[PDB]
């Protein structure tokens, strides 16, 4: 699956940045694990992940740091406690969990800019 | 955006079979996985099987498999189910769906 998310994002002077995340083609599923992640010099490391399903559209919620709604195909996300250090790339991995077939996409990322 | 509309159903025997159809209007499902659910009173609509894509097969639930077929129509723009050895524990509405909640509205099929 394609994955969609812009290329450059900047976060607000209390730490909290902005983006949405967005798949296609939007192929039959029932659970959605959508994964942020961090690229830091050759390691992708995991900053935040949620399943969303048909009942649960608001996710993160197990996290002080991240949240996250879904509808159509779109994860609009919202990352907060960044610092200026946190400055770097942030990549939306989407999986189409259930039923088969199972789908993954990889965005580009997108780079968080902390003012 | 795509709506999804389902017919074929109806009543059945036992052995027999229905080819139900998914047809699908607003933009093309051609790229799309169309899964296919059922209902039974007073249950969850339950995953039967989901059409292939470009880079995928057909799949299938284990109580169809064999018994049920998925095929494409691009130029209707349209998935059918072809249901064949229908017992009457098919009894169900069927219910075609892309997303996680693009589902039609279903069709009822009976089996006696």
């Amino acid at each position: 699956i394609q994955v969609t998310q812009p290329s450059v994002v900047l976060a607000s002077s209390h730490g909290v940045a902005s983006f949405p995340c967005e798949y296609s083609p939007s192929h039959n599923t029932d659970e959605v694990r959508v994964t942020v992640l961090r690229q830091t010099n050759d390691q992708m490391t995991e900053v935040c992940a949620t399943t969303f399903t048909e009942k649960n559209t608001v996710g993160f919620l197990d996290y002080p740091f991240c949240s996250g709604t879904f509808n159509e195909s779109r994860v609009n996300l919202t990352i907060q406690g960044l610092r200026a250090v946190d400055t770097g790339l942030y990549l939306c991995k989407v999986e189409l969990m259930y039923p088969p077939p199972y789908f993954v996409g990889m965005g580009n990322g997108t780079q968080i800019y902390v003012i | 955006q795509v709506q999804l509309v389902e017919s074929g159903g109806g009543l059945a025997q036992p052995g027999g079979s229905l080819r139900l159809s998914c047809a699908a209007s607003g933009s093309t499902i051609s790229s799309v996985a169309v899964g296919w659910y059922r209902q039974t009173p007073g249950n969850q609509r339950e995953w039967v099987a989901t059409s292939s894509t470009s880079s995928t097969t057909a799949t299938y639930a284990d109580s169809v498999k064999g018994r049920f077929t998925i095929s494409r129509d691009n130029a209707k723009n349209t998935i059918y189910l072809q249901m064949n050895s229908l017992k009457p524990e098919d009894t169900a509405v069927y219910y075609c769906k892309t997303g996680l909640t693009n589902w039609g509205r279903g069709t009822q099929v009976t089996v006696s």
